[PDB]
């Protein structure tokens, strides 16, 4: 798969991109776990259970 | 206080009089238009006041929760 | 942080309180006494935002969708004393911070504007949106009798809030005042669009031009419509339309209650009964 | 210790003094008004 | 020494100041024993 | 000199780093996942 | 042909989502707009990575843009390269975000609000290729409105109220008639300097100006023209710099605070 | 035809054209959903 | 401050401070007199 | 707009294959849609 | 069209990857919420298992 | 501990002393105020 | 660990540090007034 | 995997860190508040 | 040219980016026949 | 070197920086004792 | 020229060092704070 | 200076102090009134 792939970091720089990395996954963590929070189903804290 | 006469060493006297009457005059129509408000002290209702009363079971305001 | 030609303007003094205790920066932000002030404030009232949304208004209809939280003013059988946290007191401490952080900003402004050696015009400006909100939630709820006539602290639920009052009168629009202030901000937004289109063409010509000059501008509007105001004073006018509105809608808002209790249609009534006619 | 009024301005302290009691007995004022066993504006 | 004040002009309208506040202060307290006597307020 | 300023022996490392610090975080990604199927499978 | 897509989705709805792509697509237009003046920043990001980390933020700043100067004045780039500057202060303190002292005498410093930049040396021209900003003495076509002053022979007083000289000529704008700078004839040094409107206060009842930046004594250090009949982008810039520094400068008690 | 690039600029052209035929294609699926007879997502 | 004047102007705030406090005491005592709040 | 008659050529040779190739995919998914659904 | 990759000529390449990753990320999640809208392929209140 | 009062400034700090202590104050006695069983003016 | 005072300025540093603390500690104060088991101030 | 810290300012990353903790530990308690099933200041 | 970008670094940008596009919809294509597998849509 | 302080004068700052902080946290500790004797919330 | 940072690699070293061990000593108390919980009451 | 760094302390601990006493004066008062633990 493109062995000279290492070649895209003299395209981007890489600081950048992390720090958007890093921004998106925390967003992306925060948006699912609030999405199965608001669903009666997978609500792991209001099923009862145990 | 014995040398009150130093604050006006400080303090301009032709400006100090317009802020106090301009004062004075706020306050009294404040007070004015307090008391107006009260319903103990308006006489502007008259001296011979004397409110409607209700002979049967009536009722000026409706009811409210 | 600075931008390329700011480290000139970075000077000590010119406060208001404090002196050199909190004279320094914080990022791009200047923060003095009055930023310390207004920021602690908005954060605690942040924060009882966030747990009034959390005790919601009971223990069923809590929720944390940000449309539907609400925080309530108190009951009018409370009067213009202080109500229970849970019954309402909590509205009133934001209440409280909220004015506390609007005058540290406006504080702080001054003090931004005395350092740069400018005018105040801003500061000013601004004091007119802070006693706007001062009538809405001091002014006429003590004229009125209780700070239950307060709107409440909730994206939907003050529209909620305007709707019922604007509908005790039976029929807003006729609101003398409400007409004035609803004409500034239509002529604001008419001569805003205006002076932004105006500097755009004269700034962007057309392809293989020069940029236009300062005839031009009063030419183009001169043969539009015949007259021309000119730059300085297109400026004083968009402020003075932009203050008038706020001015006579907070006139529009303090009158109906405290000074008019009826339909605002039959105010007119004056001038159909006139005996000219 | 009388020495404060070497490190405070004299007339400035007064000024804003005043402001502040004026403010204060204003407050208190409507604070006792607001309370009907406290209102004496009534009877 | 800041207004420009001669310590002579402070004095003589000091003087000034408190008999007028005096006569002042005599007509309210008038109108204040005619009001009591209309109708108390405690 | 490339867009980047980075050397021909930097970006490598730079990749070298990349992958591996991607590879362990997609595997603990696999572990929770294979845990949650087992608490409440959703297919 | 109908307005339910799905049980849950409507017209209405897609929409509102359509409007916020749009909106973001917009706010980032105007973001990468407000960039083109003052960027990339100087921090000490910069300056400890040895010039190496640019700071530009998000959006990153766009393509150089053309603006073409009429008469043949020249052409100037909308995101340009600037000199860097070694500014007349002194760090109060060594924290990041501290003050700077204006170091020397505070009026003729050059820094904090008696601080410019450095325009360009040519006068600012008409439609016509003629001097925009010029002394009455040679727009003899231009008059004073009736039933007003004419503030000629008004005499100028200080901060402190004490004259420091009188009204000799006003400069106008010939493009759009209206009065740009007074000129004062200091009875100190037998020299004319030039005073901005903006900075001077018509007493009209006895005729008098009031200068409540400067003080009577500080009207010797205006900086001065270098023809008697014109007036370039720099020199205006330098006078109204040094008026203004006369707001924090000019008095001990100007530098706060109130308490 | 073969000079029609001398007049439009082939950036500028392709650009807007991409962007085009993306938005017609969106609105043309969102019209056949909307249409009770070709939604193809929800039972038959 | 120079120790001829700056505490003179000690000597009448002490004074006008003590004035303001004595009525105050006795409005206090007579309002505590009209009605009692503890 | 600044471009030789010779580097208008190659542009246009290119761009008439690159479309044809998008409207023939054009075509097979017509032809399947018709196939799942006719709309005459 | 054998000679296409001339199109890097004249767009620069750094900019594409970047619309392309944000295009390609937006275009996922306004799928995955449509698929959630409905009734028939929300897997998360569809009841199974 | 002590080694503060030389480029920290006790004039500057005083007056934000006070306005802390003040606002201090007039929180806990609107906060006592709200309570009934605290309440000294409407309570008996 | 007493070189963080050569990463952060103890100027700035103090001042966010004390006003974080006094709101945290009304937070938790306003918390326990508004549950009616812990409130203090019910006689 | 010590060389981050050149490529990364050591003080703009501990404040942003610093925030984004505290932030999300507030959140998280406010989350456990709002349930009667984990709230201990009513249910415990 | 004009994006200051050679020949021969566009050639091979072209191939990687070709090599990168296979992947990525090689990958999709077992992703949309295990939904099918799931649930059919047509 | 940010922050515009040596070695030997950030020590003498942090030396007293814990030996206040260990005085707070005492009082704390001695007031949780307390606030649990008062009503425990576990 | 330097580092894209201005840290050397020894100084880049020492940071690391301090941030890991602070590190641990958070997650520890994290750790053992989690296990009080659940044996608290448990959620799962 | 030396004269203020190191002296005011003398003072300001002194103010402190006798602000403290008459706080804990007002407390121990207002419990005899009405205890709330
Ligand atoms: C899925 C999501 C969808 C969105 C996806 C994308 C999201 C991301 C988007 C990122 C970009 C955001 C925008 C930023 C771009 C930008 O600012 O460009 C800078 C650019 C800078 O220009 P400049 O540097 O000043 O150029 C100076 C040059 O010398 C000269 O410049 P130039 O001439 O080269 O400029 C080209 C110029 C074209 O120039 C010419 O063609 C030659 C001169 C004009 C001739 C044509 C006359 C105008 C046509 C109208 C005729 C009116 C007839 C009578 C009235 C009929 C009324 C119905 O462009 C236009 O003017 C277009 C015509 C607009 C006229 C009508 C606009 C108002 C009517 C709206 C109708 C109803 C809309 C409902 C929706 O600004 C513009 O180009 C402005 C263009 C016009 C603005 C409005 C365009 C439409 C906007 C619609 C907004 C609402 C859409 C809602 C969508 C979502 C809800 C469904
Ligand atoms: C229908 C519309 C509805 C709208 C809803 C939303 C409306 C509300 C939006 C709220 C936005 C808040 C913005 C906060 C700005 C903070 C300052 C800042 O850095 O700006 C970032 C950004 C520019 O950043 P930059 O200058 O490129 O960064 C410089 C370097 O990155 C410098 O690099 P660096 O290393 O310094 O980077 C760190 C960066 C940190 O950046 C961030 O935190 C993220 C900021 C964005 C989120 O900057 C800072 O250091 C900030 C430090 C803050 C310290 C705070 C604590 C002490 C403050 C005390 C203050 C006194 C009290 O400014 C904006 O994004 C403004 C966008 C405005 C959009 C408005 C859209 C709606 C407007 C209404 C429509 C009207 C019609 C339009 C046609
Ligand atoms: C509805 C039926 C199935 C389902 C059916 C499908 C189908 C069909 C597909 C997906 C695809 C995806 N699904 Mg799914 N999916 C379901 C439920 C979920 C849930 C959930 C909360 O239940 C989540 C979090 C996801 C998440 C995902 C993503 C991993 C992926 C879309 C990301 C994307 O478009 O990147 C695009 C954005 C980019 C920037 C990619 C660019 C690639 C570059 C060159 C590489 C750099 C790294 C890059 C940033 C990330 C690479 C990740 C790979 C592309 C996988 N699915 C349900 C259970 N899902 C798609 C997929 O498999 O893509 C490969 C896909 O075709
Ligand atoms: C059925 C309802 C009635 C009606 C009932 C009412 C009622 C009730 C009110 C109005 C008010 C208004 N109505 Mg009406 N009104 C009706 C129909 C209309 C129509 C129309 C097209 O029909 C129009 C154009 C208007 C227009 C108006 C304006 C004149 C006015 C609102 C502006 C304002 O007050 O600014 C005021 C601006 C502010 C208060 C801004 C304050 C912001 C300050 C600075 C605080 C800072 C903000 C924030 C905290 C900062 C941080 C935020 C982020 C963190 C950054 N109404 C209908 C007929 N209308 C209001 C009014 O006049 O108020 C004075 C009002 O109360
Ligand atoms: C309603 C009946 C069918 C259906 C009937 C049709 C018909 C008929 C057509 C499509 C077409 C498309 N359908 Mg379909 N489609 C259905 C439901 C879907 C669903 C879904 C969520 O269920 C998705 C994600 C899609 C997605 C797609 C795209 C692959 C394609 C639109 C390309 C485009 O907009 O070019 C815009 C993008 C550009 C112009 C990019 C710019 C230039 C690029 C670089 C060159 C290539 C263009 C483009 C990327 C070509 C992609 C073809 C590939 C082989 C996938 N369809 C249902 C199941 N669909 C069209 C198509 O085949 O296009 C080729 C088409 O004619
Ligand atoms: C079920 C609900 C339980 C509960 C179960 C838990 C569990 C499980 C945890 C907590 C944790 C926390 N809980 Mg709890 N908690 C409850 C009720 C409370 C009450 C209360 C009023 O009743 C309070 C005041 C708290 C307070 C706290 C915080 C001390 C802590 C969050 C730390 C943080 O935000 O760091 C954010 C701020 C920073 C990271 C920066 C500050 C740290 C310094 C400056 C950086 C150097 C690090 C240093 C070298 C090592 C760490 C020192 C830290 C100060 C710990 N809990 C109830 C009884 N709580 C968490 C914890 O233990 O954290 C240690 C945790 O795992
Ligand atoms: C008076 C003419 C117009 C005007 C002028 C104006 N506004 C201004 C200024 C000026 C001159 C500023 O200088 C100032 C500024 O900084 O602008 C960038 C500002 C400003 N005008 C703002 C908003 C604003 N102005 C509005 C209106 C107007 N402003 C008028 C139309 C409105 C309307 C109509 O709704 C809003 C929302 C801010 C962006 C800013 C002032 C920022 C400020 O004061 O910050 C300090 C406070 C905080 C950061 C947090 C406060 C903490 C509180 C607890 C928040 C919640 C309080 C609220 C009562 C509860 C929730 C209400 C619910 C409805 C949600
Ligand atoms: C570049 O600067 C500009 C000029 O100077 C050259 C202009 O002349 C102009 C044109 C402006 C005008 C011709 C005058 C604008 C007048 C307007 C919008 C009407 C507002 C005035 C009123 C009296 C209406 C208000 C009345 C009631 C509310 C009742 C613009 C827009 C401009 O930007
Ligand atoms: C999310 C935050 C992400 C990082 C933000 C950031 O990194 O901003 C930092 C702010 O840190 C700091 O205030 C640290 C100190 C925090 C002070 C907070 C003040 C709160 C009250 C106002 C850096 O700013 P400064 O040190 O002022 O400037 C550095 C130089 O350019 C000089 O200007
Ligand atoms: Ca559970
Ligand atoms: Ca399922």
């Amino acid at each position: 798969m493109s062995p000279d792939l290492w070649k895209i970091w003299l395209l981007i720089d890489p600081r950048r991109v992390l720090i958007a990395v890093f921004a998106f996954l925390t967003i992306l963590g925060l948006a699912i776990h609030m999405i199965l929070l608001s669903t009666t189903e997978f609500n792991w804290l209001e099923d009862g259970i145990p | 206080p014995q040398q009150l006469y130093k604050i006006w060493l400080a303090f301009d006297p032709r400006m100090a009089l317009i802020g106090l009457g301009a004062f004075l005059f706020a306050l009294a129509l404040f007070i004015h238009y307090m008391l107006l408000s009260s319903p103990g002290f308006d006489w502007l209702l008259g001296p011979d006041h004397a409110p409607v009363a209700l002979s049967a079971g009536m009722s000026a305001l409706p009811a409210g929760r | 942080a600075m931008l390329s030609f700011e480290r000139k303007y970075r000077v000590r003094g010119g406060t208001l309180i404090g002196g050199d205790l909190f004279d320094f920066w914080v990022g791009p932000f200047y923060v003095g006494f009055f930023g310390v002030t207004g920021f602690f404030f908005a954060l605690l009232g942040v924060l009882l935002i966030v747990w009034g949304a959390t005790i919601g208004p009971n223990a069923e209809l809590q929720t944390y969708n940000i449309w539907q939280i609400s925080i309530a003013p108190p009951d009018l059988s409370y009067g213009l004393g202080m109500a229970p946290l849970t019954e309402g007191g909590l509205w009133q401490i934001i209440t409280i911070c909220a004015i506390g952080a609007f005058v540290s900003w406006a504080l702080r402004e001054v003090e931004i504007c005395r350092k740069l050696g400018i005018g105040f015009h801003i500061p000013f400006a601004f004091a007119f949106a802070i006693g706007a909100y001062l009538v809405l939630v001091v002014v006429r709820p003590i004229l009125m009798g209780a700070w239950g006539h307060g709107f409440p602290y909730g994206i939907l639920s003050h529209l909620d809030w305007v709707s019922n009052v604007g509908y005790q009168f039976l029929h807003f629009h006729y609101n003398p005042a409400h007409m004035l202030a609803i004409t500034f901000f239509f002529t604001n937004c008419l001569a805003l669009s205006m002076h932004g289109s105006l500097i755009l063409s004269v700034t962007n010509p057309q392809k293989g031009e020069e940029v236009k000059t300062s005839e031009h501008e009063n030419t183009f509007f001169r043969d539009i419509v015949g007259y021309s105001i000119g730059a300085l004073a297109i400026h004083r006018l968009g402020l003075f339309l932009a203050l008038s509105a706020v001015f006579w809608s907070a006139v529009c808002i303090v009158i109906s209650g405290p000074f008019w209790t009826r339909g605002w249609p039959e105010w007119w009534n004056w001038w159909l009964e006139l005996p000219l006619w | 210790m009388h020495k404060i009024w070497q490190i405070f301005d004299p007339r400035r302290t007064l000024v804003a003094l005043f402001g502040f009691l004026f403010v204060l007995g204003l407050l208190i004022h409507f604070i006792l008004l607001s309370s009907p066993a406290f209102n004496w504006l009534s009877g | 020494s800041m207004t420009g004040l001669t310590e002579q002009e402070a004095q003589e309208f000091h003087g000034i100041f408190v008999q007028s506040m005096t006569a002042f202060f005599g007509i309210v307290v008038i109108a204040h024993i005619l009001a009591w006597l209309w109708r108390p307020w405690l | 000199k490339s867009m980047t300023g980075l050397t021909e022996d930097e970006a490598k490392e730079f990749h070298g780093i990349f992958t591996q610090s991607m590879t362990m975080f997609f595997g603990i990604v696999i572990i929770a996942h294979i845990l949650a199927w087992l608490w409440r499978p959703w297919l | 042909m109908s307005a339910a897509i799905t049980e849950y989705m409507d017209v209405a709805q897609l929409t509102i989502w359509a409007f916020w792509f749009f909106f973001a697509g917009l706010i980032i237009y105007l973001r990468r707009e407000d960039k083109r003046e003052g960027y990339p920043l100087d921090s000490d990001r910069t300056e400890r990575s040895g010039g190496r980390v640019k700071v530009v933020g998000f959006p990153d700043l766009a393509d150089p843009k053309t603006f073409v100067l009429p008469h043949n004045a020249g052409t100037v780039m909308a995101p340009r390269v600037e000199a860097p500057t070694s500014i007349n202060a002194t760090p109060v303190a060594p924290f990041p975000g501290a003050p700077f002292e204006p170091n020397g005498d505070p009026m003729l410093s050059g820094f904090g609000p008696a601080a410019s930049p450095d325009r360009a040396k040519h006068c600012d021209l008409t439609f016509e290729g003629l001097p925009k900003i010029v002394p009455m003495r040679v727009a003899t076509d231009f008059s004073i409105a009736d039933k007003d002053p004419d503030p000629r022979g008004m005499t100028v007083v200080g901060l402190d109220g004490e004259v420091a000289g009188t009204i000799s000529d006003i400069w106008v704008d010939r493009s759009e008639p209206q009065i740009r700078y007074l000129e004062v004839d200091v009875s100190a040094t037998k020299k004319k300097v030039l005073l901005p409107i903006g900075f001077s206060r018509f007493d009209k009842k006895a005729g008098k100006v009031k200068v409540a930046a400067i003080k009577a004594a500080h009207f010797a250090n205006v900086p001065a023209l270098s023809k008697p009949d014109q007036i370039t982008l720099y020199e205006e810039d330098k006078v109204c710099a040094y008026y203004a520094g006369g707001k924090l400068y000019a008095t001990a008690e100007r530098a706060g605070p109130l308490l």
